[PDB]
């Protein structure tokens, strides 16, 4: 019998999980603060790694990589990339980013005066023509900000003129071992894309959340979702190629790039408790069919028709692989 | 890196590298504490046999 | 040099007593002579802990017999270890104490106190380093219950820094003597509450469903149920009677086990009981039949409480690798029942000496908040009686009031609760 | 020449200071009975091992070391033990009865009442050192000795020796070996209460000892004697330069010095390697070096990744030359998340023996060609304070097992008192590292 603890109330894909264990009849919950657990499915912040491994006779497992923050944080993304020689300053496929505390302000304003001269600062989004309007809007937060080339051609789908985003799926088992699930998800906006109108803030933005606030959510696919099945018809009808040749051979090689570059750092290979964990890539696709990385988000939550596939995956190739009990991931190599 | 302050000896030798450079109570207040900790054992004794005294 | 001063007081304080002695004296090699006979030293490196030397290496039980009258006394000298007692130690009236407690606390037992803390001081004064004293009695009757408290009261008057350990037999209507073995009870366990530091309870209802349902004895005498507790005693002072780095002292185990100084009431258990026995014994069939409910002696379900601190003793050649598997496997299966604010509070100990006829056993020594069923027991039965004042008049013709029982029963009312608040918190 | 004092209190303290000192005659060629045939100067000098050892007339070399116990059991054993001629009665120091795990019975009770003794034997050893340097005591934190004893010890030692350095080693508790529920209690309010008496303190986690058994020595269930036969090892590796020729680490203020930047934080993490079963290929020099960066090879369980360095002391046992270190150490800076706090320089200092590591014959040791102890100041250790300050927490609250400290004389405040101070420790190291 085998025992798991929950300390994220909120988590979707974790709410799931938890009930495929207590389906199995061979996985048992215990209370939040309960020390003698297999399995942690443990909070976004904070999380006591410190405390984990030290219970005896117990191989402890949790959901969370200690460190994996430099890749789901948008400053120390872009600090990452810049000071790490596998990454790189040369590195193609993330776009040219500075980090402005409210520092490299000054060779930003160097690159810009070279110069298309638009730019999005995030961290709640300004997107700007001038350098001065950026600046002045950082400093009236207070929050650590992050501003990068604004992909003023991205990839237009039609009919509708309309921006889009893709979100891909990657669970990283206690081996790092890195699965790629094959379901990923296109987060479209609704509204034809306007090169003169950056106020506006919803042909230029893909979330969920800003285009069910735009009044054409669900004209065209439902939810502003599509999935990868239609994605690839659409390729091969408008474009002569196919999802996985103009944009997937790019996502496994950004996705694989940024994991193996702080594998040393949080890898639990030979640690005293053991590691896995979810992560929410998104990305870009401008229209020379090039991918470009947006960022990486380390809680992420799910697509609603794929919720039951990528957590029996997980409860799969991630739980019972270290608990045995009595493929709809692509295992990218490394 | 760089090697310094290289000493070598018979049994041995040692040096420093450098990767990068940089960017009481007194006696008489233990014994206080001492005795007033003996003081408050003894009034919790006195009052058991106070209690079984009655 | 650690000594330990064992009295015992009464018809069952004796019985259970002479017993003890009997079982240890045989692990340690001493005959019925009090001459060792052994083949480890491991039988006397920590042998003075019960027994003194005598002339001629001669061992001699550091034990007090006690009783209000002389006829489980007589029988205990004609018993099969009988001489082994020092005589001086046998101390006893003509009166008897006819189950009555007051009778015990206030006047047959007063009038004998003084004899017994003179054999106690005795002994005491040649102890290198006493450790404290062990009690065995039951709460049922007049001797063992009321003189037995008073003796401890004595006895911490005069050794107040200086542990004191008890084996209690509580009494049950099931294998009862008399009907007011509820008010004798109820009054001996506030005595037990305030002069105690560690109370093994051990339930004469749960010892005859062992030996009925499980030993499969239809007929199952006082002698049968003296079979358990002695084994059980055997167990729960292996740790000091044996080359150990748990529990190996009492006050070590008071620390270990007592959180709050009025929880000192522990169930004991005990693997393997069987039936009449060659087949060998597993560490996992040792580890589930000594946390089994029905393995326990105090007829308290460990599932309807939390247990507070745990002390387990192997006993045997055995894989103490295995002794710690099975051991972290029951708490990390059934970690619902152990409190979490007691962090690591099961503590195993493994002796390679074992009992008699066996070659592996277990003791379990818990505090758990299921033993509030044990006093609630008690407390209904005494209520019962109570309300309408029966045979109250055994106890007011010897002097005592009504308002002593009434403390009593609200002084055992208010420990049920107290366990109740710990078994919630 | 500088003499050091060594101080065992309380079970594991002595068991570790017989395993120490029978390890220390194997290095330094010295039998059982005292004699050091290699010793030329009889009755005395100022060669470095005599640091540790003083000399009769007779050529008796004899540990500058003093053993006391709360009862007699464990330190009988050195009376009667192999090295029983090495020590003279009035170093023994042993009491009737122990202090029950229990901290305000180990340091109010029964430490009051043997203070005066010990300090005393203490004195006479001192008396015979020319330039007395300082101590060095070991002691477990949850025994009631070894907790509360030592921090009544530490605080007459500052009094009595107020410019004399103190260095402990440091038994933290672990469950599957530990023998009371109440060892949080004890750690913490023998750390408050030693904290500023002590100038560098070796903290090393039976857990990881434990651990380390098992699974490089193939050794089912570790005992105490596994154990501190490991320790020893451990020990012997820092405390060498005190008592071998070298220009590193050869006074007790060279600890402080260099190891420990801000007075608080004075907890080295130890990291040692190679750790092999005699009863079973030579680790090179990058190897072993490599790993004092695996968490497997720590003394206490932590991940160094996420925290930052304040100091890196190298200390190598056998057939290194300095080369291979500097190869190693440019290899590992290359593969390895190696952060140091921006007003420390990036840096690590360097001592190699020649002599390779000694090993108990009969042992569960096999001898190795090279060895080295990493000793890293660390913030990541911290991670062992919220361990320990967490279990704390989870007994205070429901003031379980507090009325044993109490019925001492201890008040009910020091707990408090004790409890806020090892907050106060964990925010330094959040401060400093994060
Ligand atoms: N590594 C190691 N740990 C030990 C040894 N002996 C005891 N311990 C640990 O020390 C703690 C218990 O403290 P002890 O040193 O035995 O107790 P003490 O200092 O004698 O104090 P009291 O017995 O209470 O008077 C537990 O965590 C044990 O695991 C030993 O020989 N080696
Ligand atoms: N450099 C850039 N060029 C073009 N579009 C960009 C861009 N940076 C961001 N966007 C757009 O802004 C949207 C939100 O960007 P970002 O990923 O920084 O915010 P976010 O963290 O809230 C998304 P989520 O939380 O769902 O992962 C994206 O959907 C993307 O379409
Ligand atoms: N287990 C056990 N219980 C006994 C024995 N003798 C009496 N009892 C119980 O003890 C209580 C009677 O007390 P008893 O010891 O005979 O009275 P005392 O001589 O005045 O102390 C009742 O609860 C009996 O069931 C015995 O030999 N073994
Ligand atoms: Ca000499
Ligand atoms: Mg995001
Ligand atoms: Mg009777
Ligand atoms: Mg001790």
């Amino acid at each position: 019998m085998y025992t798991f603890v929950v300390r994220d109330e909120n988590s979707s894909v974790y709410a799931e999980v938890s009930r495929l264990l207590l389906a199995t009849g061979q996985w048992k919950r215990l209370r939040k603060d309960n020390p003698r657990f297999n399995l942690m499915l443990g909070e976004r912040n904070r999380l006591p790694f410190g405390r984990l491994g030290h219970e005896p006779g117990l191989v402890q497992l949790v959901n969370y990589y200690r460190g994996a923050d430099k890749l789901c944080r948008k400053a120390s993304l872009v600090k990452l990339i810049k000071t790490s020689p596998e990454l790189s300053e040369s590195c193609t496929w993330f776009p040219e980013s500075y980090v402005i505390y409210p520092d490299e302000r000054e060779v930003f304003l160097a690159a810009y005066n070279r110069r298309g001269n638009v730019w999005i600062a995030k961290s709640g989004i300004l997107i700007s023509s001038e350098a001065s309007e950026l600046l002045d809007f950082i400093d009236e937060q207070g929050q650590v900000h992050v501003i990068q080339k604004y992909l003023e051609k991205p990839l237009l789908l039609e009919p509708g003129h309309r921006k889009f985003d893709i979100r891909s799926w990657v669970l990283v088992d206690h081996l790092y071992n890195i699965y790629l699930y094959r379901e990923g998800v296109l987060r479209t906006s609704s509204e034809p894309y306007n090169s003169a109108n950056f106020q506006d803030k919803t042909c230029h933005l893909t979330n969920h959340c800003i285009q069910k606030e735009s009044k054409n959510y669900g004209r065209y696919e439902e939810g502003n979702e599509m999935f990868f099945e239609e994605f690839n018809q659409y390729l091969m009808d408008a474009l002569n190629t196919t999802l996985e040749n103009s944009i997937l051979l790019q996502i496994k090689h950004i996705i694989r790039s940024c994991l193996m570059c702080i594998e040393p750092a949080i890898s639990t290979k030979h640690l005293h408790y053991q590691s896995f964990q979810l992560f929410g890539f998104d990305f870009m696709v401008d229209e020379e069919l090039k991918v470009w990385l947006i960022e990486v988000n380390g809680a992420p939550a799910c697509a609603q028709k794929l919720y039951a596939e990528l957590c029996q995956g997980i409860v799969d190739v991630a739980i019972s692989s270290v608990f045995p009990l009595a493929s709809i991931f692509i295992k990218l190599h490394h | 890196m760089e090697v310094i302050e290289l000493n070598k000896c018979t049994s041995g030798q040692s040096f420093e590298v450098i990767l990068k450079p940089p960017s009481d109570p007194s006696l008489e207040e233990i014994q206080k504490k001492l005795e007033a900790a003996e003081e408050r054992r003894k009034y919790q004794e006195a009052e058991l046999l106070k209690h079984l005294a009655e | 040099m650690r000594e330990i001063v064992h009295i015992q007081a009464g018809q069952c304080g004796n019985q259970i007593g002479a017993k003890f002695w009997e079982v240890i004296s045989d692990e340690h090699g001493i005959d019925p002579t009090g001459s060792y006979h052994g083949d480890s030293d491991l039988q006397l490196e920590r042998i003075n802990v019960y027994y003194n030397e005598a002339t001629g290496n001669k061992y001699v039980p550091r034990a007090i017999l006690v009783d209000l009258e002389p006829g489980t006394m007589d029988s205990v000298r004609s018993g099969p270890f009988g001489q082994i007692f020092r005589p001086d130690n046998f101390v006893f009236g003509q009166s008897g104490a006819g189950n009555n407690w007051a009778k015990g606390h206030y006047t047959e037992g007063a009038e004998l106190v003084d004899s017994v803390l003179d054999v106690v001081r005795k002994e005491s004064e040649s102890c290198d380093c006493l450790q404290g004293f062990q009690l065995t009695h039951s709460l049922g009757g007049g001797t063992g219950s009321g003189m037995g408290t008073l003796l401890i009261s004595k006895i911490r008057e005069e050794y107040p820094d200086r542990i004191m350990n008890t084996f209690s037999v509580m009494p049950s209507p099931k294998v009862s003597d008399t009907v007011v073995e509820p008010y004798n009870a109820t009054l001996s366990v506030h005595q037990l509450v305030e002069n105690t530091d560690e109370t093994y309870c051990i339930d004469n209802e749960a010892l005859y469903d062992i030996c009925f349902r499980t030993l499969k004895l239809t007929t199952p005498t006082y002698g049968d149920l003296n079979h358990l507790v002695s084994a059980t005693m055997s167990g729960v002072t292996t740790c000091l009677r044996f080359p150990g780095q748990l529990n190996a002292d009492l006050r070590k185990l008071a620390v270990n086990m007592v959180p709050f100084p009025r929880l000192h009431f522990f169930m004991p258990g005990f693997a393997p009981l069987t039936s009449r026995q060659y087949r060998a014994l597993t560490v996992p069939e040792l580890t589930q039949q000594m946390f089994d409910s029905k393995n326990m002696m105090a007829a308290c379900d460990p599932r309807h409480g939390r247990y507070l601190t745990v002390a387990a003793i192997f006993r045997g050649r055995m894989s103490m690798k295995e002794v710690d598997e099975q051991m972290l496997n029951v708490q990390n299966k059934n970690s619902s029942y152990f409190v979490e604010w007691i962090p690591n509070n099961v503590k195993t100990a493994v002796c390679d000496i074992p009992p008699r006829g066996l070659k592996m056993s277990a003791t379990f020594i818990g505090n758990s908040t299921a033993i509030q069923e044990l006093f609630k027991r008690i407390s209904e039965q005494f209520t019962a009686m109570f309300r309408r004042k029966a045979f109250l008049h055994w106890y007011t013709g010897e002097g005592m009031d009504e308002m002593e029982f009434t403390e009593a029963e609200s002084n055992m009312n208010d420990l049920v609760s107290e366990y109740q608040q710990y078994q919630d918190a | 020449m500088r003499e050091c004092i060594s101080i065992h209190v309380g079970q594991a303290g002595v068991q570790i200071g017989n395993a120490c000192w029978e390890l220390y005659c194997l290095e330094h060629g010295i039998q059982p009975d005292g004699q050091m045939p290699s010793d030329k100067t009889i009755g005395g000098g100022d060669d470095s091992f005599n640091t540790f050892f003083s000399e009769t007339g007779a050529g008796k070399h004899v540990p500058r070391a003093v053993f006391v116990d709360l009862e007699p059991t464990v330190i009988d054993e050195v009376r009667t033990g192999t090295y029983r001629q090495l020590f003279h009665p009035e170093q023994l120091i042993t009491g009737k009865e122990d202090a029950a795990n229990n901290y305000a019975r180990g340091h109010y009770t029964i430490g009051k009442e043997i203070i005066d003794l010990v300090l005393d034997r203490i004195r006479k050893l001192a008396d015979q050192c020319t330039g007395l340097q300082g101590f060095l005591v070991f002691h477990s934190f949850g025994g009631g000795t070894g907790s509360g004893f030592t921090s009544l010890l530490m605080e007459r030692l500052s009094v009595d020796y107020g410019k004399k350095s103190k260095l402990e080693f440091s038994i933290y508790p672990a469950p599957q070996v530990s023998t009371a529920v109440v060892e949080p209690y004890n750690s913490i309010l023998t750390t408050h209460t030693t904290l500023e008496h002590s100038d560098c303190a070796f903290m090393v986690d039976n857990e990881a000892i434990y651990d380390i058994c098992r699974r490089n020595l193939d050794i089912e269930r570790p005992t105490y004697t596994n154990l501190n036969r490991l320790i020893s090892q451990i020990v012997s590796s820092i405390t060498a330069s005190l008592r071998f020729d070298g220009a590193l680490n050869v006074d007790l203020t060279e600890f402080q010095t260099n190891l420990v930047p801000y007075p608080r934080i004075h907890f080295p993490l130890a990291t040692y390697a190679p750790v092999i079963s005699a009863e079973k290929e030579q680790l090179s020099v990058a190897e072993i070096t490599n790993a004092c960066f695996e968490p497997a090879n720590q003394m206490v369980k932590c991940d160094p990744r996420h925290g930052k360095y304040m100091a890196c002391c190298l200390l190598y046992r056998g057939d290194v030359v300095p080369k291979d270190v500097n190869a190693a150490i440019a290899t590992i800076k290359t593969k390895r998340s190696i952060q140091f706090v921006d007003w420390c320089p990036t840096g690590f200092k360097v001592g190699i023996n020649y002599q390779p590591p000694t090993v108990v014959p009969g042992g569960d040791l096999a001898k190795v060609q090279r060895a080295v102890c990493m000793l890293s100041n660390t913030t990541a250790i911290a991670e062992a304070w919220a361990r320990l300050d967490h279990k704390f927490d989870l007994m205070y609250a429901k003031r379980a097992f507090v009325h044993w400290y109490v019925g001492e004389g201890m008040e009910e405040g020091e707990f408090s008192e004790a409890r806020e101070d090892m907050a106060a420790l964990e925010k330094d190291y959040e401060e400093v590292g994060v």
